[PDB]
RNA sequence: CGCGACCUCAGAUCAGACGUGGCGACCCGCUGAAUUUAAGCAUAUUAGUCAGCGGAGGAAAAGAAACUAACCAGGAUUCCCUCAGUAACGGCGAGUGAACAGGGAAGAGCCCAGCGCCGAAUCCCCGCCCCGCGGCGGGGCGCGGGAAAUGUGGCGUACGGA
RNA sequence: GGCUAAAUACCGGCACGAGACCGAUAGUCAACAAGUACCGUAAGGGAAAGUUGAAAAGAACUUUGAAGAGAGAGUUCAAG
RNA sequence: GAGGUCCGUAGCGGUCCUGACGUGCGAAUCGGUCGUCCGACCUGGGUAUAGGGGCGAAAGACUAAUCGAACCAUCUAGUA
RNA sequence: UGAAGCCUAGGGCGCGGGCCCGGGUGGAGCCGCCGCAGGUGCAGAUCUUGGUGGUAGUAGCAAAUAUUCAAACGAGAACUUUGAAGGCCGAAGUGGAGAAGGGUUCCAUGUGAACAGCAGUUGAACAUGGGUCAGUCGGUCCUGAGAGAUGGGCGAGCGCCGUUCCGAAGGGACGGGCGAUGGCCUCCGUUGCCCUCAGCCGAUCGAAAGGGAGUCGGGUUCAGAUCCCCGAAUCCGGAGUG
RNA sequence: UCCGGCGGCGUCCGGUGAGCUCUCGCUGGCCCUUGAAAAUCCGGGGGAGAGGGUGUAAAUCUCGCGCCGGGCCGUACCCA
RNA sequence: CGACUCUUAGCGGUGGAUCACUCGGCUCGUGCGUCGAUGAAGAACGCAGCUAGCUGCGAGAAUUAAUGUGAAUUGCAGGUUGAUCAUCGACACUUCGAACGCACUUGCGGCCCCGGGUUCCUCCCGGGGCUACGCCUGUCUGAGCGUCGCU
């Protein structure tokens, strides 16, 4: 909603800000296990709660 | 009616997030929280549910002065004192 | 400029004016989505904005 | 070069004030060349700008806060930061002395029958 | 009318303190079922148990007889073995069910009120001086202020006491 | 009317030591970014997921193809 | 120019074809045909009523696809 | 100088449960005998979990009239873009804009592994970067249906009832007096004390559609405009010396 | 080219309507239905008081200009 | 002959059983046995040169000081008088939360004091410190046709 409240917005923008994806210079590291990110959220397949 | 039709008017909600346990479970008209209870002053709690005893109790967060109380009991809560100057 | 969300539009003007000493006509600010304050500060007609940018460093 | 905490502690406040803002100053243009896309030179002396701004407020609070405890040495009423922070249950605990001092009547009775030390034969 | 005590009762961002909430394996106090068994079921059983509420500690609770006994008598509390699946309870059905004595672990006893006698002999706080200080205490000085006779302190408590 | 250690209890907590226990459909739901992803208005419900090699030495280079993808070549004891 | 008045749009509803579909577009939809359409009218938001309780122009109807007693966890590995 | 495991038209033993050799693959442990212990032998339980078939390249990809030509880019065009032609929506729209809800889907550049049930040079896909500016639009303020503290009552208890009901429920004020202060101690102000005056209907919450002063025109972006720039206004508050 | 570039010209005169939509106003009907509160602002009645002694006038002005300020949050897009 | 179908074997796929591993569980035992208005548990948001999650930390924000240790961290960069690790007693510790100025939009305040405005004349701006409920001891100011005494 335009309409939003402050809260709100705090929330959306950290979800936004983790919505990227992963590094690719951590792939490299020694004790990689990581091979992407798997905390992806699709705007309209998981609609994200409240 | 009774389905796929009457799942379109499903537009204005009636949970929020709330203060204490920042789940969204704070009812808007009641204006109280259905997980802790927040405008009680008691944390809503229950034994019938160890799963939701477990889900946050003292060991899941931070322990941000807690686990500094345990280092500090291993040597006695000392004070004042600084170790011998170089 | 982008600030912290904290600041008010009389406390920006304040610390421009005293960082890089030059007056400030106005000052208009907005929350981004990213989630720090954008503020756009316009100078006095009798300063420059693009010399005290060259001065700043950004250009 | 090296900013450390030990030629530090026997300077004068306002010089580390002065000192404190430079550093702040030269944070400031680091930034700046970050966003504008810099060397990775400065884009790596950022961190070492920080950490001078860290040692140098620890060593103006450290100081600080020793002179007022100093200073609050002798009054029987000092702030609660000064005040020990022990545990809540130890500081309600008794204090030493009168955890020690006992009635009239029972130290009476210990003086009158002290306990003995005996041994008896096989 | 006014002034002054006292008694009751207010108001303070008055000076200095204290409680709230969390965890909750163990503990203390209330509240408290129904599945189930009885080859049905209603008393009984499940069970003073689950769920619910309150309150702590490093343990808690209990504890120094208004006791057990009937002996040639034992002697605070708590735990273990036994007493004992016993005396007893029970549509005397299903089922439930202790205690004393005996042997060990540990071992520790004490204080008031009241009756009385000592010139309130008692306690708290403020200010000042010296000392100590991260458990705010020691000494001294205040024709300093209060509490207290509608009872503080010393002696003294059933083993008697003055 | 009141105080009182010891012997006693301890599936939570801070550290530890051990086992005729289990061995990745087992053992805690969770050996891994697990009370995570995910579903529900909510109270709550709740996973799957370990192994190259001694060492990345993780396949330079030529070649066909838009590329995936192949043919040679090469590393390795082994690319079976 | 009156009327819980008539025909008839939007809206509100849901007769008949027992039409379409019936591993559907769809865990109740589609077409034509229909009922009413100034009133006991239709509708958003706010607000109150909670489970042996609510609310019901009353069909045991509705109470989050669940109702002749909702849903969640627990007693519970309930009894056969 | 090759253990476990696995495969085998190889050789055998045992009535059988089973077992021993040979070959191959594999790369780090394993077995016989005497006793001991058990979460100890599967074909079934509309058994649990995981995987794979026939069905089968089958059903199906049929609601709402409709497409064709040329060119461009491109490795590649029934589907992209440009132009032309023919149609539809038909102002109770397939148009232009908001509320709830969504949360970056908005804009640009690039890619064609996966997804968009054919394909794609396209995309609400993926990867990089950008983007939301207010005294005069709304919230904030008011109270409505209602919700909710304190006094009080009830309650084993968490707490509940109750909203003016069993409260000493006001911390304000013109002025007058006293006391001090600053400023050319003028006159006022800050105050400190006293005199005098004083119903509130009950703290507080409750509407982005109710109540509620005051901003409009032109231009500007890739994506923002009653918000930015220009030009015209206007409201509220303040102001010793006015 | 990088242009709120430079220029000319023009932006005209009339009539109609039970027309449609919006709005302002008057009047009537209907009710055993009478169709919100509060913040806020204003006007009036009263006359406690104040101002100066004829001036360089005083108190006082809802008159005309002049001076300063207006913080916090929302604002992209979709709306089927 | 051939196609198609059936069986067996070799090789190749799909699939991930078995075997061997194991920084994980489960069970038993030992010692200790410590939260909070000096602001807990929990939650929210932020902090890395390149950083999503996990971990750590709090505007001094993948840490400061001090002590011990003694030459590294490392995926890529960068530049011994003490790098890095550990210990941890100094210092610091955002917003909610018993949560505390009133409400919970982050809105509206009041009081005292500083620095701008001012040149105290008030406004306006920034900063700092207070402003919750109950309850105890004492203090001050009070009330009562409550019990009295002097007038
Ligand atoms: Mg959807
Ligand atoms: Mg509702
Ligand atoms: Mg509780
Ligand atoms: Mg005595
Ligand atoms: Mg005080
Ligand atoms: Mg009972
Ligand atoms: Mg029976
Ligand atoms: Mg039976
Ligand atoms: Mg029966
Ligand atoms: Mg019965
Ligand atoms: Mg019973
Ligand atoms: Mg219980
Ligand atoms: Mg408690
Ligand atoms: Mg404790
Ligand atoms: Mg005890
Ligand atoms: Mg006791
Ligand atoms: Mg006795
Ligand atoms: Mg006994
Ligand atoms: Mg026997
Ligand atoms: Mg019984
Ligand atoms: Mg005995
Ligand atoms: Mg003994
Ligand atoms: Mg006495
Ligand atoms: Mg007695
Ligand atoms: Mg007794
Ligand atoms: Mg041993
Ligand atoms: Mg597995
Ligand atoms: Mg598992
Ligand atoms: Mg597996
Ligand atoms: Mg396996
Ligand atoms: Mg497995
Ligand atoms: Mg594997
Ligand atoms: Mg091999
Ligand atoms: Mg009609
Ligand atoms: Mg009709
Ligand atoms: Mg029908
Ligand atoms: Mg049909
Ligand atoms: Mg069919
Ligand atoms: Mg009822
Ligand atoms: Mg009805
Ligand atoms: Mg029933
Ligand atoms: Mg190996
Ligand atoms: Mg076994
Ligand atoms: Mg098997
Ligand atoms: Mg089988
Ligand atoms: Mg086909
Ligand atoms: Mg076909
Ligand atoms: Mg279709
Ligand atoms: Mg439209
Ligand atoms: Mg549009
Ligand atoms: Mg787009
Ligand atoms: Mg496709
Ligand atoms: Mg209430
Ligand atoms: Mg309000
Ligand atoms: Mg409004
Ligand atoms: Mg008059
Ligand atoms: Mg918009
Ligand atoms: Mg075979
Ligand atoms: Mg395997
Ligand atoms: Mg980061
Ligand atoms: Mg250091
Ligand atoms: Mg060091
Ligand atoms: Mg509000
Ligand atoms: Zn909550």
């Amino acid at each position: 909603s335009s309409h939003k409240t402050f809260r709100i917005k705090r929330f959306l923008a950290k979800k936004q800000k983790q919505n990227r994806p992963i590094p690719q210079w951590i792939w490299m590291k020694t004790g990689n296990k990581i091979r992407y990110n798997s905390k992806r959220r699709h705007w309209r397949r998981t609609k994200l709660g409240l | 009616t009774k389905g796929t039709s009457s799942f379109g008017k499903r537009r204005n909600k009636t949970h929020t997030l709330c203060r204490r346990c920042g789940s969204k479970a704070y009812h808007l008209q009641k204006s109280t929280c259905g997980k802790c209870g927040y405008p009680a002053k008691r944390k809503r709690k229950y034994n019938w549910s160890a799963k939701a005893k477990r889900r946050n109790t003292t060991g899941t967060g931070r322990m941000r002065h807690l686990k500094i109380v345990y280092r500090r009991f291993r040597h006695g809560f000392r004070e004042g004192t600084t170790p011998k100057p170089k | 400029f982008i600030v912290d969300v904290k600041a008010n539009k009389h406390q920006i003007k304040q610390a421009v004016k005293k960082l890089y000493d030059i007056d400030v006509a106005k000052v208009n600010t907005l929350i981004r989505p990213d989630g720090e304050k954008k503020a756009y500060v316009r100078l006095a007609p009798d300063y420059d904005a693009l010399d005290v940018a060259n001065k700043i460093g950004i250009i | 070069a090296k900013i450390k905490a030990r030629d530090l502690r026997g300077k004068k406040k306002e010089e580390l004030l002065k000192q404190l803002d430079d550093l702040k100053v030269e944070l400031s243009q680091l930034r700046v060349a970050k966003v504008t896309g810099g060397a990775a030179s400065k884009l790596s002396k950022i961190r070492v700008v920080r950490k001078s701004i860290a040692r140098v407020l620890t060593v103006i609070n450290q100081t600080q806060k020793e002179n007022l405890r100093k200073f609050y040495k002798g009054k029987k009423y000092k702030p609660l930061d000064l005040r020990p922070k022990k545990t809540r249950a130890m500081r309600r605990r008794l204090n030493k002395h009168e955890e020690s001092l006992k009635t009239k009547k029972q130290q009476r009775k210990e003086r009158l029958y002290p306990l003995r030390k005996y041994a008896v034969k096989a």
